């Protein structure tokens, strides 16, 4: 992931008054992924068989 | 229902039939044999000047 100007330059602090980057900000990146799976139901049981 | 939730009878479990991730084969790295140049200096030899 590429950055930009706008991020780098609300990072620093100094901002003027209702301008939300008086105090130095910082960011942080999350990352998620959605995936398949197979269940198995038997003897009144349930699991992954591939786990 | 016929359906009671008493019974601890937690099965048997459930057959790990395979790995969501494979195992990776990394070549084999043996070391030293037999003649692993050692130091054992018997003879040192006598190489007589031909001329």
């Amino acid at each position: 992931v590429t950055m930009s100007p706008e991020s780098v330059v609300a990072a620093a602090g100094g901002g003027n008054n209702n301008s939300g980057y008086n105090e130095p900000q910082r960011f942080a990146l999350v990352v998620i992924a959605v995936n398949h799976n197979v269940i198995r139901i038997m003897n009144g049981s349930m699991g992954f068989p591939i786990l | 229902g016929a359906n009671p939730f008493r019974p601890p009878l937690a099965h048997q479990g459930l057959s790990k039939a395979h790995v969501v991730k494979t195992a990776v084969s990394v070549a084999n790295r043996s070391a030293g044999a037999e003649p692993f140049v050692t130091r054992n200096d018997p003879r040192a030899l006598a190489m007589e000047l031909a001329n």
